[PDB]
């Protein structure tokens, strides 16, 4: 409930919070793309709404390691900002839940 | 009138445009060699 | 099939035709793209020869690797890197490596006036005309899309305008405003 509440929406203001603080940090790493995302609500993004979105062979520019779950980066385009990007064991996870 | 039956050589300029076309593009090319050498 | 491979933070940028390098028409062409660039992007941009064949990843796998380490550092600070490479004339050349380069295309249209510019550099370059006219036209049977920028105009300031727009685009999109 707000029993619950309390944590769940107080991870989302500590996701928020360093995702603000990547934006003037230095690019860590870039990747080319070889497997396109968009998130979908089961994906449980940290915060709702800010997974950046991508095609296969699209570059990204990766930032800081948010978790085990989640990058922060950008896509490399004009316009395009910082958000949160799957890492690889997420991407893994994400198609075998859905096998399931 | 005998002018109007020398016009019927449309595929003759069509040759002909071109050909001011290759030279417009190989004097373009050639100072293109030319202001890197002296470079 | 992993689902990201590491690139260099800036794509560095590499110049394939009009023909084969090594010969004038091609290395002096691509010259004088250079030196623009030099001044054009002067304070955010580095050109660096690569005379290793870096598309093995003859050169050692040693010295392949080393330049691939430094073209990945000089890209490190997000300034504009651009690579004089010796060896690349076909974009499929680097396609199997993680350079990920920008590979633009200075091509000659007319396959009569690329045999009129070797022959203007004397019978010491008309000699190889054959292996020239060859490449050139292995160039052009390519899709578009194997490569990021064709440069098919015919003033050097026109081709120059064209790169220039282009690199200044991927400056913006690599440099988002604080």
């Amino acid at each position: 409930q707000g029993p619950h509440m309390a944590l769940r929406k107080e991870a989302e203001r500590q996701a928020l919070a360093q995702l603000e603080k990547a934006k003037t940090k230095p690019v860590a790493f870039a990747v080319r793309t070889n497997v396109g995302y968009n998130p979908s609500p089961g994906d449980e993004v940290p915060v709702e709404g800010v997974a950046i979105t991508f095609e296969p062979k699209d570059f990204l520019h990766i930032k800081e390691k948010y978790n085990n779950d989640w990058w922060i980066g950008r896509l490399v385009k004009e316009g395009c900002e910082v958000g949160f990007i799957p890492s690889p064991v997420k991407l893994d996870s994400l198609r075998l839940l859905q096998e399931q | 009138t005998k002018e109007r039956e020398k016009a019927k050589s449309r595929g003759t300029f069509q040759k002909l445009r071109e050909k001011q076309q290759l030279e417009e593009d190989l004097r373009g090319y050639m100072s293109w060699i030319t202001q890197g050498e002296v470079m | 099939v992993p689902p990201y491979d590491v690139v260099p933070s800036m794509r560095p940028i590499i110049l394939v035709g009009p023909s084969l390098k090594g010969y004038e028409v091609t290395d002096m062409m691509q010259k004088a793209l250079f030196d623009f660039l030099k001044h054009l992007f002067d304070g955010r941009i580095s050109i660096t020869r690569v005379t290793a064949d870096i598309s093995l990843a003859r050169s050692s796998l040693a010295e392949v690797q080393s330049e691939i380490e430094r073209i990945f550092e000089l890209a490190r600070t997000l300034q504009l890197v651009a690579l004089d490479a010796d060896t690349i004339n076909h974009p499929a050349q680097l396609s199997k490596t993680s350079l990920a380069p920008i590979i633009v295309y200075i091509k000659i249209t007319s396959p009569k006036v690329l045999q009129r510019l070797i022959k203007s550099r004397g019978k010491s370059q008309s000699k190889h005309l054959n292996v020239q006219i060859a490449a050139s036209e292995k160039l052009a049977q390519c899709p578009p899309e194997m490569f990021d920028i064709i440069l098919d105009e015919n003033q050097l300031e026109d081709a120059c305008e064209h790169l220039a727009e282009y690199l200044e685009a991927y400056w913006k999109a690599t440099h988002p405003p604080s």
